[PDB]
């Protein structure tokens, strides 16, 4: 047949010949990435509780909001485009490119290439597929482009530090109280996943040839190698961050109480 | 069988069969290297040590001088002094162009290549990287060689125009024309078919006899070949009774079993000296190992038949881990012991072989043909004992130094000789005769560990004269019952009847051994005597040098007792000071004295 | 506890083989290819095996220990359970030539298509200069005992024979890598390495890095970067 039941490789009848639980990453992964995208895509579209008017807080699934249909004082950065027909998210500026980011992640992409794909679901188990290209053809050779959307994550971050820096207000002044703890937290972890990013160890200082040449590239380079020899962990950790904080925000937008430090 | 004409045969690729193939290319020669392994799988890839070169790149003190002195010093002045010197005179140059080929040492501050210290070494002398110095040496020599065959492909035309590799394929004989090398016959492992390599020169550059011995630290091919080879065919062996143990190394777990002990870890609680670790610590380790043996001999040897060497009544948990990180870390993942929890079982380990073929120093070996040696196989350096790194440099110098003699000798050859098939057909005899009935048959492994016992348990580190004639008596026995080996099944890839191969070289290696060491009566280095224990005798101008008088497979040797050449012309340095000349050598000198 | 192990060795030749099962005794602390020398000592003396070292430096002993490629001498036999079965097969991406032998030969013939180092043609053997800092990223992909267990891990070569003759494994890619990042080296590779060599058939999943005895992180350190060098060349709009 194909792959290792060739004529001339070692005849053995069988798909692999692993004893132990080889099948049980792939099905996380796919329980979590479906979990994660079912999640987003309600809570972007639903179109309300998002925002606190007293507390100042918005989720990071409407963090440009960019439309006259917002909550009085939910544009930061002005309101430009009118009222959206119900099936463009209102926050159709970030929320494309954040998934764009996250789709052409090197990481996400060993993820669901084992997952979904069914390119090696684990190590030596035979693959299912009969012909193969790889990153090769058409469809897939537009993966080279996460450098760009890496840019465009850069961009979005800074636009999260914004509001989460500006979210520190009570009604009476200065504010705190664990709306600004969460928000916070999320932010700090959505730059450290953003930073542990393969294409930013290359564009530091991945791409030179002379360390030696370089002192500054060379310590940001160190610092930067050092955050993703973790990038699998935290492309988890924000996603469950990102669920968290949509989820907090939105019980104090429709009903509960906030746990402020400074008075309303 | 199939045929192949070359220039140069070189049977072994490690580093000095891989430097002496490039050398033997560029003087312009079409080489064969042949290799009982895969490409680049020799037992070079096992050295963590280093190159000891006087490139003075951390003190600018260094000289060949002091290096050419602590070759000789090492060596209890029993080396080759012009292999000494001029391996002190031409190592830098060796490891100054393994970098031009592509390697990557430790670099020191400057850019310099970085140099480590070492016991024998009076300046940091050893070039290395990390831990692994043969695997960068071998890596290095092997893409090397594949980058001179791709410059043979884009302008001669063909990958192997010049060059050509034939790996997994073992030498058993050396055909001759009339005492002059004319091929070398062999089998490859995979199908079991007979190569001839019809070449007038031959590199041999093998290495070792470490499988003859039941505890030792030696790779699968380390069979006693080219030793056995060259003997057989027209040389002789030099210093076979000098053969480097170590005192340590753990003998039990067999996943564990040559994997020496340094002695940095009894620089702390330690197995048993009268006192302090029950310090006597650090007594001369000729004296472990006589304390070692005394004990196992008569008194509680350990079922493994070693001692106990614990570290755990000591430094409890942490100390240990980061004292000895390396260590701990292999033996946790490799034996499930944790040295910090439990006892170790050590034991006198073999490591290397200090004799070998006697070449000649400028130009490689042989005394009729047109043979040559280099590496561990060859003898005259490394007198009586070696120094860590000289073995690794010792390698290129060589090596190199062979190809090049070997070249000049092709070049100034008149008339080709060529192989007779009245001896071809020998060798295919010998090498099938294991495949027959044989009434009251034996077999490989029997043999082998029979042999293995013997050699570890008669000859070992402090040898007797009534117990080393004991294992020349009974090799005699071993030989008799190898008349009758028989191996089952085929030729395809047939271990068995590669092991029944081999072992008419351990038992010609053995021999020698055991007959030069029952001859030289006196210690020193790597040699202990016990009925002899007074050190360092008139036995420094004197060889004790091996040869076959005459036979069939397994070939009788005669050991005979012939003088070195007059020591040094002016190599009396004042390095060389009178009060430390005159502790080894007869009072002959009459010149050094200013 | 020195038990009575339950194996179940591949036996045969490129004309077809079976798993037979044998019985060993298995001492306290001793790795696989123990139990294949008493196997061979006792029981079977014609076992192909081609081991050559017993420390892990080589790359010769690597077969597929229970389904996971692995090197014989380093296999610990206490990884698994008592009552379970051990199933040794050679490895089931290259040519098997005996029992547990295969013909890695493929990886050779590889190995003479990558262009080498070439120095600048100036400069003398004594005067190379490097600093630590420079040397440190190649160094790490000159640990490599060649076990070939990547390139028998690869779905794109284990999987697909038709594949074989575009791409050159991860092994042969970190080669590339490692001359790319050498600091004196002068031949550029970026182009070949996708157009020749076909690094672009390597999806990121991993599956190398996992296998590599040396613990070589080939993914991350030369195969990721190697990617985003060729992306640079090919794939950046900035121009
Ligand atoms: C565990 C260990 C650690 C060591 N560490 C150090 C160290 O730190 N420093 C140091 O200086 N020295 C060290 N040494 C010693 C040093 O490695 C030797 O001087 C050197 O390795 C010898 O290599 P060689 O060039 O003689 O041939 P090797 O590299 O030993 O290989 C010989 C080659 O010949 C081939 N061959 C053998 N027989 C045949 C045959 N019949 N037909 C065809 N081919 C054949 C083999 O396949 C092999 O490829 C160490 C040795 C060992 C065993
Ligand atoms: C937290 C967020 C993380 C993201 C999680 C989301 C989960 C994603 C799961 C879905 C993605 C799974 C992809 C796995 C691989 C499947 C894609 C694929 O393999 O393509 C195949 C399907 O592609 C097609 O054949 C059809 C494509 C034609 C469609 C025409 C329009 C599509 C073009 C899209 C333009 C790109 C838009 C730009 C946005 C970045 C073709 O096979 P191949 O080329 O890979 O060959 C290899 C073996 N033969
Ligand atoms: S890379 Fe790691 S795995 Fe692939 S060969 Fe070199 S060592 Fe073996
Ligand atoms: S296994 Fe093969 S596909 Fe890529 S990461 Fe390792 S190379
Ligand atoms: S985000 Fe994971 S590689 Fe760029
Ligand atoms: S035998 Fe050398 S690596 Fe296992």
């Amino acid at each position: 047949a194909t792959g290792v039941f060739s004529p001339r490789r070692a005849q053995i009848p069988e798909r692999t010949l692993r004893t132990d639980r080889w099948w049980q990453a792939p099905l996380l992964t796919n329980l979590g990435l479906a979990a994660f995208v079912i999640y987003a895509t309600i809570r972007a579209f639903w179109g309300s509780a998002y925002w606190v008017a007293d507390y100042h807080y918005l989720t990071p699934f409407y963090s440009p909001c960019v439309s006259t249909a917002c909550a009085p004082g939910s544009s930061h950065f002005g309101q430009w485009v009118g009222d959206l027909p119900w099936f463009i998210p209102m926050a159709f500026i970030s929320l494309p490119f954040l998934l764009a980011f996250r789709l052409t992640c090197y990481y996400y992409r060993k993820a669901y290439y084992r997952s979904v794909w069914q390119s090696p679901t684990a190590c030596a188990v035979a693959e299912p597929h009969a012909k193969y290209t790889g990153e090769t053809r058409f469809p897939l050779i537009l993966q080279n482009i996460h450098r760009y959307f890496f840019y465009a994550a850069v961009l979005i971050s800074l636009v999260n530090t914004y509001d989460a820096i500006t979210a520190f207000h009570s009604p009476s002044g200065f504010g705190f109280g664990l709306g600004n703890v969460i928000l916070t937290g999320n932010v700090i972890l959505l730059w450290v996943y953003t930073l542990s990013c393969h294409s930013c160890r290359h564009v530091t200082g991945g791409r030179l040839k002379h360390f030696s040449k370089h002192p500054v590239r060379y310590w940001i380079w160190t610092q930067v190698s050092k955050l993703n020899t973790r990038h699998m962990l935290f492309a988890w950790i924000t996603l469950g961050t990102l669920v968290l904080t949509d989820f907090y925000i939105m019980l104090v937008a429709s009903g509960t109480i906030s746990d402020l430090r400074f008075i309303g | 069988l199939e045929r192949h004409s070359y220039d140069v045969v070189v049977i072994g690729a490690g580093g000095a069969g891989l430097r002496a193939v490039i050398e033997a290319r560029e003087r312009g020669l079409r080489v064969a290297v042949v290799t009982k392994s895969l490409f680049g799988k020799a037992h070079t890839v096992m050295a963590e040590g280093g190159c000891a070169a006087a490139m003075r790149n951390v003190n600018t003190k260094d000289s060949w001088q002091v290096h050419f002195g602590d070759t000789m010093r090492g060596g209890k002045f029993l080396n080759n002094w012009r292999m000494a010197e001029l391996h002190a005179q031409e190592a830098p140059d060796r490891v100054w162009e393994l970098e031009t080929y592509g390697a990557l040492f430790d670099r020191t501050k400057d850019g310099k290549i970085s140099q480590r210290n070492f016991g024998g070494h009076t300046y940091p002398r050893l070039a290395h990287v990390g831990d692994r110095t043969g695997l960068e040496i071998i890596r290095t020599l092997q893409q090397k060689i594949v980058s001179l065959q791709q410059e043979d492909k884009r302008e001669l035309g063909d990958y192997e125009a010049r060059i050509r590799v034939f790996h997994e394929t073992s030498i058993t004989e050396l055909i001759l024309d009339d005492g002059k090398i004319a091929g070398a016959f062999g089998y490859y492992r995979e199908t079991g078919n007979f190569v001839l390599f019809e070449a007038p020169a031959v590199v041999l550059a093998t290495g070792g006899i470490g499988k003859s011995f039941k505890v030792s630290s030696n790779s699968w091919e380390y069979t006693g070949d080219g030793h056995a080879l060259a003997l057989r065919a027209g040389s002789a062996l030099i210093n076979m009774e000098f053969i480097q143990f170590h005192p340590t190394g753990m003998v039990w777990p067999l996943s564990v079993k040559g994997i020496l002990v340094t002695e940095g870890v009894r620089g702390d609680g330690g197995v048993l000296k009268n006192s302090e670790g029950k310090t006597p610590d650090l007594l001369p380790r000729d004296e472990v190992a006589r304390a070692i043996n005394a004990e196992v001999k008569a008194g509680r040897g350990s079922p493994h038949g070693g001692v106990y060497l614990d570290i755990a009544s000591r430094m409890p948990a942490e100390e240990i881990k980061r004292r000895l990180p390396s260590m701990y870390h292999q033996f946790i993942e490799l034996a499930e012991v944790d040295i910090t929890k439990d006892a170790m079982e050590v034991g006198p380990t073999c490591h290397y072989v200090m004799g070998g073929i006697e070449v000649d120093p400028d130009t490689a070996a042989g005394a009729t043909p047109g043979l040559f040696a280099a590496g561990e196989c060859s003898g005259g350096m490394h007198g009586s004992n070696r120094l860590g790194g000289n073995s690794l440099s010792d390698l290129l110098v060589f090596g190199r130094r062979a190809g090049l003699g070997a070249a000049d000798y092709v070049r100034a050859l008149p008339d080709r000789p060529k192989v007779s098939e009245a001896a071809v057909e020998d060798a295919t005899r010998l090498v099938l005769a294991p495949f027959e009935p044989k009434a009251e048959p034996e077999n490989p492994y029997t043999l082998h560990a029979e042999l293995q016992q013997s050699m570890n348990d008669l000859v070992g580190i402090i040898r007797k004269e009534a117990e080393i004639q004991e294992a020349l008596d009974r090799l005699q026995e071993l030989k008799r019952r190898y008349a009758n080996v028989t191996v089952e099944g085929g030729r395809v890839f047939n271990p068995g009847w590669h092991l029944a191969i081999d072992m008419r070289n351990m038992l010609l290696v053995s021999e020698c051994v055991a007959k030069a060491a029952l001859q030289r009566t006196e210690s020193r280095g790597g040699h202990t005597r016990d009925d002899y224990p007074e050190m360092d005798a008139n036995w420094r101008n004197t060889l004790l040098v091996c040869r076959v008088s005459g036979g069939d497979p397994v070939v009788p040797d005669v050991t005979v007792t012939p003088e070195q050449q007059v020591p040094m012309r002016p190599d009396l340095l004042g390095c060389f000071e009178l009060s430390e000349l005159e502790k080894y050598y007869t009072p002959e000198e009459l010149a050094e004295h200013p | 506890a020195t038990y009575d192990a339950k194996l179940r060795v591949w036996r045969g030749d490129d004309t077809g083989g079976e798993l037979h099962d044998y019985t060993v005794e298995v001492n306290d602390g001793e790795v696989v290819l123990d139990i294949i020398h008493r196997l061979q000592a006792t029981q079977t003396p014609d076992l192909a095996v081609r081991w050559n070292c017993k420390a892990g430096k080589c790359g010769s002993c690597s077969a597929e220990i229970n389904g996971r490629p692995r090197l014989m001498c380093m296999t610990r036999m206490s990884t698994f359970g008592e009552d379970e079965v051990v199933t040794v097969t050679p490895l089931r991406t290259f040519p098997v030539m005996r029992d547990l032998v295969t013909d890695v030969s493929f990886n050779y013939e590889k190995a003479r298509q990558i262009p080498s180092f070439t120095p600048p043609k100036d400069l003398q053997p004594g005067e190379y200069r490097m600093q630590q800092e420079d040397v440190n990223r190649s160094q790490e992909f000159r640990k490599c005992i060649e076990c070939f267990l990547c390139q028998n891990v690869c779905h794109v070569v284990r999987d697909h024979e038709e594949n074989k003759e575009n791409f050159a494994g991860p092994r042969f890619h970190m080669r590339i890598a490692e001359l790319d990042m050498h600091p004196l080296d002068t031949v550029d590779r970026k182009e070949m390495a996708q157009d020749e060599f076909g690094l672009g058939y390597c999806n990121i999943t991993k599956c190398c890095t996992e296998v590599c005895p040396e613990h070589i992180k080939i993914t991350d350190n030369a195969l990721i970067p190697m990617k985003e060098r060729v992306a640079d060349r090919k794939y950046d709009p900035i121009v």
